[PDB]
């Protein structure tokens, strides 16, 4: 039993935590690679992610080689915080969580040759910056950027465990997206060049498009069934004053609700969405039902409707309007149209 | 006899190695597990996580820690704790969890004389479960607990359900509002990494949410202004502003009564199953209006110039009278049977 | 080896409890900032998110050494084992370091004695907002930091040639609002526990009026135009243009209450405030102008009022508007 | 000045802190009790409350007897941590803070003969299971329970200072209430079994009343208001057909509205509480009103209204409907005899 | 210098007791106090809460720490108070506080040359104070800060606000959104627990609430509606399908303003001072749909059969045309000399 305890303090006498392996003699080499357990919520207000992550990294040390009955020691996290290790921070994280229970979700393991495998699990915040044009037919790349904080390229470089494609690994049953699809991902390696120095940075990107389901229930259908409901109002006759003024002005204040109630989902952004931009199409639409009415009650001359026993000889009746009569093919027409070009626009980008 | 004790713990932390594992070089030391459960609550459908709060053991023996001549077992300050190896238990799923630190860290240490350890946790956590929705609020979900060690293999460590069935407790005790907790299972198995395979421990939970909520909030609301659009078709054809605002209304309270019920779920991109009859029932009030507009265009629009008849107004409300009522209950009737 | 020495060397007899130049001079502190990102502003709480990395320079004479080795790039490691200055954001409403995957921050010494200190800071800074203007307001959020405990007789900070810098604009998380410039300023602040010199740093921000403009105008503008219609229906038609007028001044309520949600309950009227009250009178007076032409025509020159109000209040609304956009968009 | 420290150095000489008083010799006696600062707000949707306590614990301990100048030592909170002290939690608790602003608020009193006092300033938020059938006019019973975690009844048991009842006091200013009348406790002990034990367990019943003001105000008198207001289209005369319709769909698209809106504050139960009961009999009252109507309007002979000049024989002019006149007197009193079972069945629980 | 500087320091440590407070066995040691409000937001009337960033200092003297031949006070890192005694200053109503940490820790010790201590924080702490609201929004909320020794009782320590009235500063440069604070005052006394009595410091506000928001949204908008709704009384009885949709709109509308003011308040369970006026504004409202009703009873249900006439219909009229506007003014007289 004693045996590896005279080994662990062996590796320890001696040993400077402050200083990263082959300091003044080589560059500090980091394998990295991701595990994602799950990729988490995207949230638009904030315009971050979460992904919960085995972090691993890999570096070799040479003051860490021991000789004994094993080849690997699988060491308890406590003999982490002893040793030098990578500082690795995310340069896109925002508020990242190191999972503490029960025990510090880290893991140590030395070789016989010095070389470290250390894998943390984290639940990473990082920005993802959203151009929201689109929306809700708009996809993203959401990066997840890291490197080293405090030593430049010329003391620690990082690279992928394996080829840079399969470095990252999503599980299979680990999407906690909602709203969006996981289309795949894009790694990368570069430099960044501060005032400090230049630091290599290591990039993912994945790549995320919006299921746009949700929103044809809850915005594109109730405002396509309120265009076809204002439109209703031109079958009815011109003196049924009260009745198809109330078609316009539910309509037009339904869509005020509807227009209102759309943005709740998203960032205050200063700009048009598509969702905006079919909710004002569709209040044109509308708003010119209610006006075409309008328009024809002015032109109406007698109070009372057919009375139904009465052949109108083209007392005397009002005939059916010719602007209601145009309406009832224009105005479908117009919005069938303006559907397919928006539709079309929006699906094939 | 208390200087005795005192003497006996300092000789078993005199040279102890906190970084080795029991058996460390040896075989894989077994870890018995044992949960009682002292609540679930907060099963959010927005965040798809439960919280579950829970007495946690664990049961394993380090032979570094026997001792001799005190018939006794020692029971520890929980700062003992910090002193011993302890297995690095943690769960995969688990979003966001503490444990209890009033007054003290809730945790227990009780050493027993052949080495055993008893190490007790009260754990809140607060665990993710992805639900399917498709079918709420008629649903069952099926949320877990995965219990795995982080940096030892199967190499190094085993789990195992102290008990059996029995390892887990108090799951016939828990009170949920939404939920009845219909069945709870334990799982043994072995993951697989890039870092070897790993024990794992599996706690499963089968709930079944109640109904009776929906009912009230959401499905008589529904019948009821589908019911009302009704009343249209027993009023007379040439009365244009009293039908036109029962059937303006009652197709924009249908909105009202969706909006509400939107808000208080997550973007889910397929249709739920209360989202099928918020549609049905759309389509039944949408329907009858349409069904006016109609008659009014037969009689103001095709009058002058000269399955029911579609020539008769008349005709055409008592048509309605009957299939409306008739239709939505068939709707009802498919629509229960299938998600019941 | 040798590093290990150096640095064992360093720290034999160093006690970080005092300030470098202790009863000698004031310690000078040359301080950096490079903002990577200004996230966004919460005018309900009147404060801002931002993201920085903070660099501190000063000279320490105990940290000096000769070797070939020209200065000491190390990590967090040792920046609790020499002095660091107690430099605080005063008007910081809550600030966290980053320290994932471990503390972000970085200490280099040079064989002069120069430290070099940098750490990541965010930073929820308080930012009082004048709303008078609102949604056409302009602000210049500030950023002020200094010593907590050393006054201005033994910690005095400088602004370097590049004060602050900022990165790539189009990243940050600024939705409502667009980052003009900034200014860094020094003072010294007078206090009860002595003089502190206090730097600070103001973000000018202009609001960009799109989201109001969809989210308030134009729907206000709109129910304006919808309670017009009235004026072209025949007045015989009772019940429509009742409901018509009352739907309007109904919706006109619930846009009013919309329109403040965002922000704090301030009691002064603001821009959006008067446009609104303007518009709420036009619907009000719709209502009243019918009102009126019913009950003289029917519940009995006054009988053509529906063509005047066809022209007047198109007209008093377009004036209005251009009063309205023209004050608060170059005027004061 | 080092009097008392040869003191304090001298109890701690020799002094083992995992080890409790008497272990191996009796049991552990702590006496308890509460001193209730504010009974801090109830809510309803989590199930559960805030309180803020002077926890007390105080027992004796052999090992600190001493000699000197003094007979109590009052020490800061950090000799606390240098002594056994017992590990004391609260069963139903959720989330309870040890408040340290701006130190460990934390007092520790050693008397010469070894009694030990040991209070500290507690925030619990404990689970208070509710049954909200008789909502809002229901009373709930919220429990304190505490003990020992580790410690079985052969070893550490709990005892209340003074008289059961007087060992929970709550200060009389100290009232965060809200929505509720704390109308005394009852205090109790006793012995809970688990997998490792029998311990003993101090409980605390603190009785809570709803008071029912608020929702008087926000949904009992607009439910009333509703339902009064969809009568009044009972005195309209028959012919007003849009003017009755417009009465009975905005008094049921109202009572819609309330009946969605009154369970935004509570846990969503599968049961009904008193006050969906009352909505729901409201509704049915609403909804049978525009039936009524419809009901007459089905036996309107003539579209035309009374003129106000031609006498009614007993042109033709429509009479008064009959189902419109029992409707006047039978409505109203239908739901004054309802309101007066409803509020002598639950005012009366 | 500095030598003799790192010299004098370990001195001062060199045998110290943090456990035991200046004078221990002796006279009370005096702890004065001085606040620097930074700020103070989110006064909750939900949370019933305010919270306050201030600067806070205690000033006392420990003899232990004197030392001579430096004429300088000493400004120590901060991390030395860790080493010293300090007062265990707490909040009694503090729900949740913290000392700020960026770029450290927002500490301060200073010492002198006699020993006197200077110890500052920068603290953001949320208080409680419950508001009484039954003149809400008119309501002047009173909001305090208790300061107490925890475990040291007036034999062992005595709090004193140093500068008198002149220990809190600032308080004129708070802008509160909502509130303007009339005064501030500084109140020293003793409380008696079961454990001895305790030294109280205790600093309150007065808070008096700005009423020009609420004119904007719920004042206007409730007297603009009650206006409209005597629209309908120069409205031509005849026309009942527009009288009664000017009726319902205005109750309905009354309905929706108080549901905007609702969702933003606790559930207390009296009447507020705002309340009052929307069931005023309601019952107004309510009166004028009802005075149709009484309108439409008279023409039709009693003209068959055959102070304002009660039998001439447009009698009514004229009277509500009058009676409606000077009550509702009456109403707004006396609710506002009332309440303001
Ligand atoms: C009321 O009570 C509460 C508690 O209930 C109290 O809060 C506590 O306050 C104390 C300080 O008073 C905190 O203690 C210090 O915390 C420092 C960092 O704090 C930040 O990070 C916290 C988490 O840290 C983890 O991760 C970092 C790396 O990322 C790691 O360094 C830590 O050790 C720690 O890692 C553990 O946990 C992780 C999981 O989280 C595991 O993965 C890991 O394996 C390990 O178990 C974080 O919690 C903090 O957030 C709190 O505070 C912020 C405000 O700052 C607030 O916004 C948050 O909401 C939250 O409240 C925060 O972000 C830490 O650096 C200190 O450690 C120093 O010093 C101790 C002294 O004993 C020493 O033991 C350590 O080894 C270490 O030595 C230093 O480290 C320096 C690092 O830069 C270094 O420069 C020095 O050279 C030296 O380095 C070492 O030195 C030793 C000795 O020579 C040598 O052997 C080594 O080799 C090496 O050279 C210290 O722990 C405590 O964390 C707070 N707890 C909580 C829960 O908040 C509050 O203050 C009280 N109030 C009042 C008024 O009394
Ligand atoms: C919620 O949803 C989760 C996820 O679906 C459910 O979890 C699953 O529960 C089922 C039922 O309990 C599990 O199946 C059982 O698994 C155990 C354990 O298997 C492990 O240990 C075995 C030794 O004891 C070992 O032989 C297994 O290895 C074999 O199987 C794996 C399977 O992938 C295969 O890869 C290997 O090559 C081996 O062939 C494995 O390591 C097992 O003992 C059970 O066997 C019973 O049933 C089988 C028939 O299925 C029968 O042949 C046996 O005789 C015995 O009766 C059974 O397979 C499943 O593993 C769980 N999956 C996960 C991911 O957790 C959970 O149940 C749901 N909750 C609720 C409440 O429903
Ligand atoms: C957005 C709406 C814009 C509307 C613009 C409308 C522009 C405009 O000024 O239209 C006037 C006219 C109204 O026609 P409409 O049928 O509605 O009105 C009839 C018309 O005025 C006849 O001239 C009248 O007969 P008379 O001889 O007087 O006795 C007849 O009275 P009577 O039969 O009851 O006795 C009226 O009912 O419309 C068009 O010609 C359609 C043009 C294309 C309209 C295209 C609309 C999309
Ligand atoms: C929800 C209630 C459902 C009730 C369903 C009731 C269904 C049912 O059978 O109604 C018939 C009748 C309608 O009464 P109402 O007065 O509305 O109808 C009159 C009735 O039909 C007379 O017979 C007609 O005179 P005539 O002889 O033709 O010349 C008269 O014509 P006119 O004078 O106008 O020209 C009609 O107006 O109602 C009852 O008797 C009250 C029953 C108890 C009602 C109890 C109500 C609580
Ligand atoms: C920030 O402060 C620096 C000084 O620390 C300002 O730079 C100075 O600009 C003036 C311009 O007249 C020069 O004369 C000085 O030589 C500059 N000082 C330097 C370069 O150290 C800088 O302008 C400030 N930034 C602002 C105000 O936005
Ligand atoms: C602004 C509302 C316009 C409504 C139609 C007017 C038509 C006028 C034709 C002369
Ligand atoms: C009290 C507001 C009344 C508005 C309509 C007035 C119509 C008649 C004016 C002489
Ligand atoms: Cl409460």
């Amino acid at each position: 039993t004693t045996v590896f305890t005279r080994i662990l303090d062996r590796l320890l006498d001696g040993y400077d935590n402050r200083l990263r392996p082959g300091l003044g003699e080589r560059v500090t080499e980091v394998k990295t690679d991701i595990f994602v357990t799950s990729f988490g919520p995207v949230s638009d207000h904030d315009m971050e992610y979460t992904i919960d992550v085995f972090f691993r990294q890999s570096w070799k040390d040479e003051r860490l080689k021991f000789k004994g009955p094993m080849t690997v020691l699988r060491l308890n996290n406590l003999m982490a915080s002893k040793i030098w290790t990578p500082d690795t921070f995310f340069h896109n994280g925002k508020k990242s969580v190191a999972h503490n229970m029960t025990m510090p979700n880290k893991l140590l393991r030395i070789t016989e040759d010095g070389t470290l495998l250390y894998t943390m699990r984290l639940t990473v915040r990082a920005e993802c910056p959203m151009h929201l044009e689109d929306f809700p037919m708009d996809a993203h790349a959401c990066p997840l950027k890291f490197g080293s904080y405090a030593y430049t390229r010329a003391e620690v470089v990082y690279e992928w465990t394996r080829e840079p494609a399969r470095s990252v690994v999503v599980a299979e049953d680990g999407s906690r997206l909602n709203q969006y699809d996981l289309l795949g991902q894009t790694v990368d390696s570069g430099i960044v060049q501060s005032s400090t120095g230049e630091y290599v940075v290591m990039t993912t990107h994945f790549h995320l498009k919006r299921k746009i389901g949700y929103f044809v229930i809850q915005t594109y259908l109730p405002c396509i069934m309120t265009v076809i409901l204002s439109q209703v109002s031109f079958w009815l006759n011109r003196e049924s004053v009260p009745a198809r003024t109330v078609f316009g002005v539910t309509t037009v204040l339904t869509m005020t609700t509807l227009s209102i109630s759309a943005r709740n989902s998203l960032p205050k952004v200063a700009y048009a969405t598509a969702m905006d931009w079919f909710i004002a199409v569709c209040y044109a639409f509308v708003f010119s039902a209610l006006i075409e009415f309008a328009t024809v009650n002015y032109f109406t001359k007698r109070g009372y409707a057919w009375d139904g026993k009465s052949v109108v000889p083209e007392k005397t009746f009002n005939s059916v309007s010719k602007i209601d009569r145009l309406s009832r093919i224009a105005f479908p027409l117009l919005f069938g149209i303006f559907n397919l070009v928006y539709w079309a626009t929006y699906l094939n980008r | 006899n208390m200087s005795f004790v005192k003497e006996t713990v300092d000789k078993l932390l005199k040279g102890y190695d906190i970084r080795l594992r029991p058996d460390f070089g040896g075989p894989p030391v077994c870890v018995g597990m044992n949960i009682d459960i002292a609540s679930i609550d907060m099963v959010s459908e927005v965040n798809m996580d439960y919280t579950l709060t829970m007495y946690f053991q664990q049961y394993w023996r380090d032979k570094r820690l026997a001792y001799s001549g005190i018939p006794l077992n020692l029971t520890l300050d929980n700062r003992v704790a910090d002193q011993l190896w302890v297995p690095d238990t943690y769960f995969l799923n688990d979003k966001k969890s503490f444990v209890h630190g009033v007054t003290v860290k809730n945790r227990m240490i009780r050493l027993h004389p052949d080495g055993t350890v008893l190490y007790g946790l009260r754990i809140t956590t607060t665990a993710a479960c992805m639900m399917d929705l498709r079918r709420y609020p008629l649903d069952e979900q099926n949320c877990t607990l995965e219990i795995e060690s982080y940096g030892y293999t199967t190499d190094d460590i085993e789990f195992y359900w102290r008990g059996g069935d029995k390892a887990v407790t108090g799951v016939e005790r828990i009170e949920l509002p939404q939920f009845s907790i219909v069945e709870h299972r334990l799982v043994s198995r072995n993951v697989v990494f890039a870092t070897g395979a790993y024990p794992r421990l599996s706690l499963s939970f089968r709930l079944k949410r109640n109904i009776g909520y929906f009912i009230l909030q959401t499905y008589m609301p529904s019948i009821l202004i589908t019911i009302l659009s009704w009343v249209s078709f027993w009023i007379n054809y040439d009365a244009s502003a009293a039908r036109v605002a029962l059937g303006i209304t009652t197709v924009l309270t249908m909105t009202t009564i969706n909006t509400h019920l939107r808000e208080t779920l997550p973007k889910i991109p397929y249709v739920k199953a209360i989202d099928m009859y918020l549609m049905g029932c759309f389509v039944f009030v949408f329907l009858a209006l349409l069904e006016y507009a109609f008659v009014n265009y037969i009689f103001f629009g095709r009058g002058p110039q000269r399955i029911p008849d579609l020539t008769d107004v008349n005709a055409i409300d008592r048509w309605s009278r009957i299939v409306f009522p008739f239709t939505f209950s068939l709707f009802n009737l498919v629509y229960w049977l299938y998600y019941v | 080896g040798d590093v290990t020495v150096i640095l064992n060397n360093l720290l034999e007899g160093y006690d970080n409890k005092l300030r470098p130049d202790i009863g000698v001079k004031p310690t000078l502190i040359h301080t950096d900032m490079y903002v990577n990102s200004i996230g966004p502003v919460n005018a309900i709480n009147m404060e801002y998110t931002i993201d920085i990395f903070f660099a501190q320079t000063w000279y320490d004479r105990r940290l000096k050494f000769n070797s070939t080795i020209k200065v000491l790039r190390l990590n967090s490691n040792m920046v609790g084992k020499i002095w660091i200055p107690d430099t605080f954001f005063r008007n910081s409403k809550k600030a966290d370091a980053h320290w994932i995957t471990t503390p972000n921050r970085m200490l280099r010494i040079w064989n002069d004695g120069r430290v070099l200190y940098t750490l990541r800071l965010t930073i929820d800074a308080e930012c009082q907002l004048q709303l008078h203007n609102f949604p056409m307001d302009e602000h210049s959020c500030p950023l002020e930091f200094s010593s907590y405990g050393y006054p201005r007789e033994e910690i005095v900070y400088q602004w370097k040639r590049s004060s602050v810098e900022v990165g790539d604009t189009r990243s940050w998380r600024l939705y409502q609002f667009s980052f003009v410039g900034l200014r860094n300023t020094t003072e010294v602040v007078k206090t009860t526990s002595g003089d502190y010199v206090v730097m600070s740093v103001y973000f000018d921000l202009s609001r960009r009026m799109g989201y109001f403009t969809i989210q308030t105008y134009i729907p206000c503008t709109l129910i304006v135009v919808l309670s017009w219609v009235s004026f072209w229906i025949n007045k015989d038609a009772v019940p429509a243009r009742t409901s018509l007028g009352i739907t309007t001044v109904l919706t006109m309520t619930t846009l009013s209450t919309i329109a403040r949600k965002s922000l704090p309950k301030v009691s002064y009227v603001t821009a959006m405030d008067l446009f609104v009250s303007v518009c709420f009178i036009f619907v009000f007076s719709a209502l009243v102008e019918y009102g009126t032409l019913h009950y003289f025509v029917s519940n009995r020159r006054i009988a053509k009022m529906d063509s005047y109000a066809r022209i007047f209040f198109p007209t008093a609304f377009c004036l209005f508007n251009l009063v309205y956009w023209v004050s608060y968009l170059y005027l004061g």
